Parts: structure tokens; sequence; C-alpha cells
């Protein structure tokens, strides 16, 4: 969906 | 205490259980020593990339936008913060 992405681990 | 990278590697212990107001707990720590001058490996560029998503997740939206910004600041080719900065921007009108 739309939004944001954080750090994978 | 412990130390600057202990703490964050507390706060990322956290965000991977999905835990983000501990996340913001430990990261917000990180920020504290470091500004203290304490010595690290970690950058405050790492520690923000964590604390705005964290804050984000527990809906606190400009300051998610703030610290997004923050990040980009310190690390400009940061693509996935270049994509959380403009989605922020788009969500609460601050193009």
């Amino acid at each position: 969906p739309p939004g944001p992405r954080g750090p994978p681990g | 205490m412990l130390s600057v990278d202990d703490c964050f590697g507390m706060g990322r212990s956290a965000y991977n259980e999905g835990d983000y107001y501990h996340t913001v707990l430990w990261m917000e720590q990180v920020l504290k020593q470091l500004d203290a001058g304490e010595e690290a490996t970690t950058t405050k560029s790492q520690v923000l990339d964590y604390l705005s998503y964290a804050v984000f997740q527990l809906g606190d939206l400009h300051r998610a936008l703030e610290l997004t910004r923050r990040l980009l600041s310190l690390d400009p080719s940061h693509e996935r913060a270049g994509g959380n900065l403009r989605y922020f921007e788009q969500l609460l009108e601050e193009e």
C-alpha cells in the first residue's frame, strides 16, 4: 500500500 | 548504563519484534548519548531511520516528517528515506 518503508531489519 | 551501541542494539531488537514503542525509547536514548559526545560506531542517520518509522507507527505524524527530513539531511542518497519524505510531505500537505 501507499506508505513509508522502514529498515528491513 | 548501557553503551550507545548497546542501546542501539536494544532498539533494533525491539523493532524486529514489531515493538515500535520500545524502539522509540531505546533510539531516543541513543540520540541523547550521541549528543553527549559518547563514542559509538552507530551514526545518527542510522538511528533516525528506525526512529522515524517507529514514531510514524505510533501515530506521531509531524514528528515522523521532521525526523525523515533530518535523516535525509545526513544521508542524501538514502533512496528509501527520500521515498518516505515524499510520502509524508504528500500526506501532510507539506510539499
